[PDB]
């Protein structure tokens, strides 16, 4: 449940988290790099 | 000359040549393993992260 | 997969899960009763 | 009778095969042989003289 | 007469429906796909948000 002051405007109402996204930069090679990424709670796949 | 290298032949000039002696050229199967896995690819992409190697 | 097993239609490619005996009259007599819809064929994809 | 082409941007485009990317490797280091290679040919194939 | 007037494009489609299948590939795969054949996005399944 969300309740506000009364807005003027159509104004967004800006909703985060502190939701984690982390990213390795993974290297076998010199040359190439491989990145896995991932945001960790939202399955990327 | 004409019986150094030649191969006498059946007939002295003929029509269709078969494949012995008459140096069919093979070159060995280049035998490379995988540029990438595929066994460590499936498991990850259907449950989580995405990858570009 | 078993939850086709009924279905059939991942049990059996596509032709032999009835009674096979009864090919016969499709290859030889069909033009009568050309069915190979009451039966409808199975769909396939590799993975 | 006052007509012209005018060029602005052009570019090339390409639509790639989508697959798993072991066997997009595989079947061209199959094609990267002596033998096996590529050729084509088109119906008008045919010389012209005038 | 030149005026310096512009042209607006578009297009007429009205019988036919669109197709988007499932599978990794968009060709023909029909009841069986390759995206949703994995046991992972079958069974414990994901919801759709659009």
């Amino acid at each position: 449940t969300f309740e506000v002051d009364p807005m003027d405007e159509p104004t967004l109402l800006y909703v985060l988290f502190e939701v984690f996204d982390v990213v390795r930069v993974h290297r076998p090679h010199r040359g190439v790099i491989e990145t896995v990424y991932l945001r960790t709670p939202f399955s990327a796949g | 000359q004409a019986a150094i290298t030649t191969t006498p032949r059946n007939n002295l000039n003929p029509r269709s040549w078969p494949a012995a002696l008459v140096y069919q050229e093979s070159p060995a199967p280049t035998t490379v393993v995988l540029p990438r896995d595929a066994q460590a690819e499936v498991q990850m992409t259907n449950s989580g992260a995405q990858l570009a190697g | 997969m078993p939850q086709w097993s009924y279905m059939h239609i991942s049990g059996q490619d596509a032709s032999e899960y009835l009674s096979p005996g009864l090919v016969q009259f499709a290859r030889a007599t069909e033009t009568y009763f050309s069915l190979n819809n009451k039966f409808r064929n199975p769909t396939v994809a590799p993975t | 009778d006052g007509a012209s082409i005018k060029f602005d941007s052009i570019c090339l485009y390409a639509t790639f095969f989508p697959m798993a990317h072991n066997t997009a490797s595989t079947l061209e280091a199959m094609l990267r042989n002596d033998t096996n290679d590529q050729s084509f040919n088109d119906y008008l194939s045919a010389a012209n003289m005038l | 007469t030149a005026v310096d007037s512009i042209t607006q494009k578009k297009f007429l489609c009205d019988r036919t429906l669109w197709r988007i299948p499932f599978s990794s590939n968009f060709m023909s795969m029909g009841a069986l796909t390759d995206l949703g054949q994995n046991l992972l996005y079958a069974n414990s399944a994901h919801a759709l948000d659009m």
